[PDB]
């Protein structure tokens, strides 16, 4: 049981790190919005133009990582 | 459409050579027909293979019955080469010998000049026994068919 | 226009009669989607293995190698009683044989990459019996028909042995019809 | 047509020059195998079977001292088994194999066309210097007869437990 | 065009047969990807390691240094028994030797495996030098194979190679 | 033995077997003999007994709870618990991935790759499926020939 | 058979359903004839 | 780079950065981004064509 | 002129230059290996076996004061000190190395194209004349072959009967 819950904790840490690291590294730009640094850290979106750009910010990466961090600590 | 299993990598977009080696027509007994270096068939042809195999069999004949044979006691007695002790090799008084290459006795195989020996011999079991195709003590397939044809409900 | 083996069905388009044993038998049309070269290679391999299988099932019932491990008239029992290490050795040797005989071309994408590679021709002719053009066609037809007959015979032998739980010759000599 | 089988056509691989060639090959083994290999095999079988039949008859007639003691009076294949246990058959097989290595070399020189099948150039007394074709026909005919004869002797021994002459005496 | 080792396969592009120990054997094409000089140096070093290892797998079974008489004839058991201090000294000696290799690989160019060690001057004759290069490569390969086999046989039987041969327990009883 | 006891000689394992069999027998007591329910429950009892006996003889280790535990550390005495099954998986998974990649490239070099990806060319797909059996040597051959790994300058990447 | 019908059978969802049903049958029959295999037998 | 030639894109903001396209036309009038490149891969916006400068495209071998 | 095996062709590589050549090579080792190396091996074996036959004869009657006498010459080897055996082995190794000029392998043994079996050993100058040189080359090769066979026979019969050669001849007992 400890083994299984430990690997659950490993999953949680790795996924929270995934969200946060992706947000940090794509904060300056991505293929969808290659000029994100111009818009900053916590802009709402870039519109429905290129198929939809909801939650395309590093602030949004933080916002999702906070659900995952609450899941892991739980 | 595409016919699958063509065997041609270009059809499936897989890497392949551009010039394929031609197939010579030379055969070596106990070998294969295919591309070989020059003089390979001449040097290592069917003659080479067969004569080497004959030499191998002739060398097997001593090996199969390998062992120190002595008539000092008055009768031919065989003793494993492992028994002999060799000087000048420190702790290892007894050293590997031909029995290491050919452990016939360990597996309980009685080798002989010909492959098999008396103790380890091919077993021929007669399948027929005392059966006959028809009207015999054993009930054969033909007997079954006959009995069914002559059966009474 | 119509197949020779099955008159009411049309002749399989991909079967042009060049291959030995070709009677236009392909009712399900496998040759349309599978290369006939691959199919014939597989057919010859299966036929050769089943030729050897029938010969072995029939022979090792009467003649065995020395030893209790090899003493088994029933072939399905021999499968289990024979030394497991020996059987694994046979498996590894078959793998190496496939690799070397096919010359590293053992996949559906590369088997016939060389134009010289012909279906079922692995370069196996130790005694050079196939170098005579006059008898080569007859030998090819004989090989194909033998492979087919041996495949059917091996299948029948295996399942009749499953049923009767007795060797093939022993069954035929002491036949006992199936009851439940 | 074939002189031996009038209603069958002459086997192609059989030109008729070879000793003992009467066009007898109804099953066409010559069309399958190299006729030089087949001729070498036939001559080998001929010589071995002639020696075997003569040895059977001469063993019925006489037995060397010591061998009778070792074999316990056994005959034919029973003598083979007893003397295999003794070790004599091992010596015979070793030296026959030594001969057969050079036999393999000679077989491949035959297959290369350099040597006539069965020709080991062994004629110390020079018997084969007056009509070699006649002597070859005699050898082949005697070898075929001896193959059949050794078959008969060995299988009569299997039937009865008796050697050739002893069988002919009792029967 | 055709490989010597595999007559039915095309010769590897990088292996043209000029380098010592080359018979065109590269079925998986390591030479195409990895640096051939590095591969040759690694092969030579492995061959030397395993030549010494194969010699030392059997030497203690024949004679032992008086200090290590008690240590087992099984090389693995002897390794366990030696103790941290002797192993540390061996490690320091090996690292001092490997410092020269480090220098020759990362800060120098030279023939693969050439560390300047030829005290007896046996490599001055070019023909003997070529024979010795090929012999070193091939003996190293044979030693690699033999020492791998020896390590696994010791794992199975828990005995030395000569002891295993003499007792004729050539065959396994399962995993250890 | 590592930290636990063999399951073949564990009172907890025996108690679990007894409990399962007793539950099944209690369920069986309310059904007439020879009826389909009785036969099904008897077969369940036989299967339970066979499973427990096989687990006992397999050499599995069982804890205080009476349930088999797996030693997935690399120990050869317990290879059949994780390593050999893991090797079988890796074989099958590499087969699947190799054949999928081969078909992707095949469709890439077609007249309509998207059409080949939604409506498959099952002859070629089966060809690749067959090829997938030597995927380890094939994949390594691709890697060494340089057809597997793409160059850094030939893969699209976002701006920094 | 109609080539259009064969293409329809070759469509992605049909092939996925057939292949996964075949795989499920394989696993189910493996567990039916060799049940309760928690380990590779060694 | 000429017409009907494979060119790899070097514009970092481009959906096809370090990707290959086919030059459809090169305008010699003197506009800022003369070359026109057509791609098989469609972008997020759904366009498979773009205008590039001569310094943002490199011919492939 | 006469061929050893009349029914086999004269081997291509045996042209009669070497002494004792009667076209005897049915298995054709000359077609695979260098005839110079083969003749060097033949002469070395023949010389070792000539000395070995003389040693078998002498050892059974005469024993050096320092050593103890075994029952048979083959057993004399086991009776003698091991360090003495090792000294003899190493002296033979040094003799071989010096005589071959540290060219001991097929690659370089004949790099100077020295005649096979010609190690420059003629202290008494018995080989000065030419015709005597040829006749004695034939005598040497024939005697070496005969001594090879004779040494094999003596070794094996001594191992079997556990008696010296002359002792066996004087008291001959059939094996069975
Ligand atoms: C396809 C085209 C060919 C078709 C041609 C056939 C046309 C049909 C003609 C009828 C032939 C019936 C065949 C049944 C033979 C049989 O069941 O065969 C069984 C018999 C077995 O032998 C019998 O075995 C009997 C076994 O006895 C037992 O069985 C007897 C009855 O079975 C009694 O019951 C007896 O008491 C009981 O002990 C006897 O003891 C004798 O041995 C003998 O009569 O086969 C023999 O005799 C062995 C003879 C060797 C077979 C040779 C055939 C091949 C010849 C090719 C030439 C090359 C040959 C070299
Ligand atoms: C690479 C070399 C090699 C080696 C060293 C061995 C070693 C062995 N094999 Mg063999 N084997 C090999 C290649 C080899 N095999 C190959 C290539 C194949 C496939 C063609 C086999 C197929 C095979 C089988 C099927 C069996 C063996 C068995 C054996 C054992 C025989 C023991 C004995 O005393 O037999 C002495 C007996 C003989 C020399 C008689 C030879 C009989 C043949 C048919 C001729 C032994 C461990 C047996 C085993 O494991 O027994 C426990 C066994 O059953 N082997
Ligand atoms: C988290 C760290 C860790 C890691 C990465 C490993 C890794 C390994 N352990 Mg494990 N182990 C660990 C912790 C770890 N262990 C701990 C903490 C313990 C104590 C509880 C053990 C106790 C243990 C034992 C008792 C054994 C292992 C063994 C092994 C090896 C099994 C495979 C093998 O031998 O392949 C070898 C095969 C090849 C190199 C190639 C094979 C080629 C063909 C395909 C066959 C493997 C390298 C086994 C071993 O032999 O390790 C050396 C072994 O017996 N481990
Ligand atoms: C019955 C038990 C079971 C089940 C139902 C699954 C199910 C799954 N496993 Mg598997 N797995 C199992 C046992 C099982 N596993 C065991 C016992 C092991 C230990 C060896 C693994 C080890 C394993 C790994 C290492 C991975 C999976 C993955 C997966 C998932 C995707 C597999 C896939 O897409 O294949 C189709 C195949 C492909 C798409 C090809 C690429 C991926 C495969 C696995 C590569 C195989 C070859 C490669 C050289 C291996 C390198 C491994 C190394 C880096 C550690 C899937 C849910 C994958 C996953 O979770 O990815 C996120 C994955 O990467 N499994
Ligand atoms: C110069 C060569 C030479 C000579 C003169 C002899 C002489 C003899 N050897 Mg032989 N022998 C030789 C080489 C030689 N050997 C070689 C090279 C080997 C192989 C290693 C042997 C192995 C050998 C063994 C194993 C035995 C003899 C024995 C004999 C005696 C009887 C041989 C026999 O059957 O006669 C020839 C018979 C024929 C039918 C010839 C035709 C005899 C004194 C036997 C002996 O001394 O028993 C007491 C005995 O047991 N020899
Ligand atoms: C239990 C049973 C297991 C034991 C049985 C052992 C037999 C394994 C056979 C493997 C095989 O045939 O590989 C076939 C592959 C073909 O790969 C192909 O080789 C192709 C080129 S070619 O075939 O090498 O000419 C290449 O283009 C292609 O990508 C590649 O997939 O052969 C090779 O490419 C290299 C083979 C490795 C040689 C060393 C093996 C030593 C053992
Ligand atoms: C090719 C043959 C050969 C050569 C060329 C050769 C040359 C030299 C030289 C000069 C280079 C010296 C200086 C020298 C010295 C010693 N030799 Mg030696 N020797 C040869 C052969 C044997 C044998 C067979 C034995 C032997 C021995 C000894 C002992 C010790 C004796 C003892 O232990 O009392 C000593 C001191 C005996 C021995 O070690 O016995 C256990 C012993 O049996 N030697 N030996
Ligand atoms: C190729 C080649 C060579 C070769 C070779 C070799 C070794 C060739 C070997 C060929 C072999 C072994 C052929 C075997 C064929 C067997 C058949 C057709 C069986 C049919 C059984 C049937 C119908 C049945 C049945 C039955 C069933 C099921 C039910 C039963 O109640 C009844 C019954 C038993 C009748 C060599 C080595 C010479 C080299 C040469 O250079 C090239
Ligand atoms: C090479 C060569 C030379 C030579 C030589 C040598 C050594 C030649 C040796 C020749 C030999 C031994 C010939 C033997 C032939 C035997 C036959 C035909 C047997 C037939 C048996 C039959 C028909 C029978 C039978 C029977 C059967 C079936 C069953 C029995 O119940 C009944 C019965 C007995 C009737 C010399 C040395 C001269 C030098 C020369 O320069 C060249
Ligand atoms: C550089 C240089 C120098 C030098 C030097 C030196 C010191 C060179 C030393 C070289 C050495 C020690 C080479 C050792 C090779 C050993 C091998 C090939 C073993 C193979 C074993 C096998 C195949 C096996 C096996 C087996 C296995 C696995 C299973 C067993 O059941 C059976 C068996 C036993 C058969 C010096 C110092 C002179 C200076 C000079 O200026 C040049
Ligand atoms: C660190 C540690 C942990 C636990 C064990 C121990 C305490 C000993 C310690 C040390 C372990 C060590 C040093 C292990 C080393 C393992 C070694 C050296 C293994 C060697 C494996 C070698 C193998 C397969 C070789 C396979 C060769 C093959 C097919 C050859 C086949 C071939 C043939 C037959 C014909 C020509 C072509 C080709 C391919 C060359
Ligand atoms: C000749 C040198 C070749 C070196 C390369 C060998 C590499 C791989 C060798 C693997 C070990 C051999 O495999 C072996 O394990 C089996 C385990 O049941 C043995 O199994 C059997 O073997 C012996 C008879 O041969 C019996 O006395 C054993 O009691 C029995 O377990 C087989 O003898 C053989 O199959
Ligand atoms: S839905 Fe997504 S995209 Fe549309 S507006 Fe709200 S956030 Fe921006």
């Amino acid at each position: 049981g400890d083994f299984l819950v430990h690997h659950a904790i490993a999953l949680g840490l790795h996924t929270t790190a995934l969200i946060l690291v992706k947000g940090a590294l794509d904060a300056r730009g991505s293929k969808l919005m290659p000029d994100k640094k111009d818009f900053g850290y916590s802009f709402p979106c870039d519109g429905p133009g290129r198929g939809g750009t909801c939650d395309i910010s590093a602030w949004d990466a933080f916002y999702l990582s906070m659900f995952w961090m609450l899941n892991t600590i739980g | 459409a595409t016919v699958g299993f063509s065997g041609v990598p270009s059809d499936f977009c897989r890497p392949a050579p551009t010039a394929f080696p031609a197939e010579p027509a030379g055969m070596t007994v106990f070998g294969a027909r295919g591309p070989r270096a020059e003089g390979h068939r001449d040097k290592f042809g069917s003659r080479h293979a067969a004569v080497s195999l004959a030499c191998a069999a002739l060398l097997w004949q001593p090996i199969s019955q390998a062992g120190m044979y002595s008539i000092d006691s008055g009768s031919l007695a065989k003793k494993s080469f492992s028994e002999m002790e060799v000087p000048g090799f420190g702790d290892a008084k007894k050293v590997p010998t031909i029995e290491s290459f050919f452990p016939f006795t360990k597996n309980g195989f009685d080798a002989s000049p010909a492959l098999f020996g008396k103790d380890s011999m091919i077993v021929f079991e007669n399948p027929l026994g005392k059966c006959g195709a028809y009207a015999s003590s054993c009930h054969t397939f033909l007997d079954e068919m006959g009995d069914m044809l002559k059966a009474t409900p | 226009e119509k197949s020779a083996s099955v008159p009411f069905l049309s002749k399989p388009e991909k079967l042009d009669g060049s291959m030995a044993g070709d009677v236009g038998f392909d009712p399900l049309g496998i040759s349309y989607f599978i290369d006939v070269k691959w199919l014939r290679e597989a057919e010859l391999k299966h036929g050769r293995i089943c030729m050897l299988a029938t010969a072995g099932i029939l022979v090792q019932e009467v003649i065995h190698l020395p030893g209790p491990a090899f003493s088994s008239k029933f072939a399905l029992d021999a499968w289990s009683t024979a030394p497991r290490g020996g059987m694994v050795q046979i498996l590894i040797a078959i793998g190496l044989i496939e690799m070397v005989s096919n010359r590293f071309a053992i996949t559906a994408t590369d088997m016939f990459a060389n134009p010289n590679r012909k279906p079922g021709d692995l370069g196996f002719d130790p005694l050079s019996l196939g170098a005579n053009p006059a008898t080569r066609a007859k030998y090819e037809l004989s090989e194909v028909i033998h492979g087919r007959a041996a495949m059917m015979g091996l299948s029948g032998m295996i399942h009749q042995m499953i049923v009767s739980k007795q060797p093939v010759i022993d069954q035929l000599l002491n036949f006992k019809p199936v009851d439940a | 047509m074939s002189p031996s089988i009038p209603f069958l056509k002459k086997p192609d691989a059989l030109d008729g020059t070879a000793a003992g060639d009467i066009g007898f090959d109804p099953l066409g083994f010559s069309s399958l195998a190299d006729i030089k290999f087949l001729q070498e095999a036939e001559i080998k079988h001929c010589r071995i079977a002639m020696l075997a039949a003569a040895g059977s008859i001469a063993q019925d007639i006489f037995t060397f001292p010591g061998y009778s003691a070792l074999t316990g009076g056994a005959k034919m294949t029973a003598a083979h088994d007893k003397l295999v246990a003794t070790g004599t058959m091992g010596q015979i097989l070793f030296w026959v194999s030594f001969a057969e290595v050079f036999g393999t070399v000679a077989l491949f020189d035959t297959l290369d066309g350099k040597r006539a099948p069965g020709d080991f150039k062994f004629d110390p007394l020079g018997m084969g210097k007056k009509n070699m074709a006649d002597m070859q026909l005699k050898e082949i005919k005697n070898g075929r007869l001896a193959m059949l004869g050794i078959a008969g002797m060995t299988h009569g021994y299997f039937i009865s437990g008796k050697g050739p002459l002893e069988l002919l005496g009792n029967f | 065009e055709m490989s010597k080792a595999i007559p039915f396969a095309e010769r590897p592009a990088k292996l043209d047969g000029k380098i010592p120990g080359d018979v065109g054997f590269d079925p998986l094409g390591f030479s195409d990807y990895y640096d051939l000089k590095y591969l040759r140096e690694a092969e030579i070093k492995h061959g030397r390691i395993c030549m010494l290892g194969a010699l030392g797998w059997l030497f203690p079974e024949f004679a032992k240094l008086p200090q290590f008489a008690s240590l087992s004839t099984n090389p693995l058991k002897a390794a366990t028994e030696l103790g941290p201090a002797g192993w540390a000294q061996i490690f320091i000696f090996v690292g001092a030797l490997e410092s020269f290799s480090y220098e020759k690989i990362y800060y120098g160019d030279s023939a693969p495996g050439d560390l300047g060690f030829d005290p007896l001057r046996l490599g001055k004759n070019p023909v003997s030098r070529a024979h010795y290069e090929v012999a070193e490569i091939k003996n190293g390969r044979l030693a690699m194979i033999g020492l791998g086999g020896m390590i696994h046989h010791s794992l199975l039987t828990k005995q030395g190679a000569i002891e295993q041969i003499m007792s004729q327990n050539f065959y396994p009883s399962g995993f250890p | 033995v590592a930290g636990l006891t063999p399951c073949k000689d564990s009172k907890d394992f025996q108690r679990r077997l007894d409990g399962s069999v007793k539950k099944l027998k209690t369920r069986l007591a309310k059904y007439e003999k020879g009826t389909p329910p009785a036969l099904a429950l008897e077969k369940q009892i036989e299967r339970t007994q066979a499973r427990f006996e096989r687990y006992g003889k397999a050499g599995l280790l069982c804890g205080t709870d009476g349930l088999p535990h797996l030693i997935t550390d690399g120990r050869w005495s317990h290879s059949g618990e994780f390593v050999i099954p893991g090797l079988f998986f890796l074989y099958i998974a590499g087969w699947i991935g190799w054949v999928g990649r081969s078909y992707v490239l095949f469709a890439r070099e077609s007249d309509k790759p998207t059409e080949k990806e939604i409506i498959l060319d099952v002859p070629a797909a089966l060809s690749f499926v067959s090829t997938g059996f030597i995927w380890p040597v094939s994949a390594f051959k691709e890697f060494t020939s340089g057809n597997l790994i793409a160059d850094e300058s030939e893969i699209t990447v976002s701006p920094r | 058979m109609d080539s259009n019908f064969l293409k329809y059978l070759s469509t992605a969802p049909v092939l996925l359903t057939v292949w996964l049903s075949f795989t499920a049958g394989l696993v189910i029959e493996a567990n039916r004839f060799f049940p309760d295999m928690l380990y590779f037998p060694m | 780079v000429k017409r009907g030639s494979q060119v790899r894109i070097l514009r970092k903001e481009s959906y096809w950065y370090q990707d290959v396209g086919t030059v459809a036309t090169i305008d010699t009038s003197g506009i800022r981004y003369p070359v026109v490149v057509r791609f098989e891969k469609v972008s997020y916006s759904g366009v498979n064509t773009n205008n590039f400068s001569l310094d943002e495209v490199v011919e492939v071998v | 002129d006469d061929l050893a095996v009349p029914f086999l062709e004269r081997p291509p590589m045996l042209d009669g230059s070497y002494a004792g050549d009667i076209g005897f090579d049915p298995v054709g080792f000359s077609n695979y290996f260098d005839l110079r190396w083969l003749r060097e091996a033949e002469l070395k074996h023949g010389r070792v076996c000539m000395l070995g036959v003389v040693g078998f004869l002498v050892q059974e009657f005469v024993t050096l004061p320092m050593f103890s006498n075994g029952v048979t010459p083959v057993d004399d080897f086991f009776v003698v000190p091991a360090t003495g055996l090792w000294q003899i082995f190493f002296t033979i190794g040094f003799v071989e190395a010096f005589s071959n000029g540290f060219k001991l392998t097929p690659s370089d043994m004949f790099a100077d194209d020295r005649a096979p079996g010609d190690l420059g050993f003629d202290p008494l100058g018995c080989g000065k004349d030419p015709a005597a040189l040829a006749r004695r080359q034939l005598v040497e090769v024939k005697n070496g072959r005969l001594a090879m066979i004779a040494f094999g026979g003596m070794l094996h019969q001594q191992l079997l009967t556990k008696q010296g050669v002359i002792e066996q001849l004087t008291n001959f007992k059939a094996i069975m």
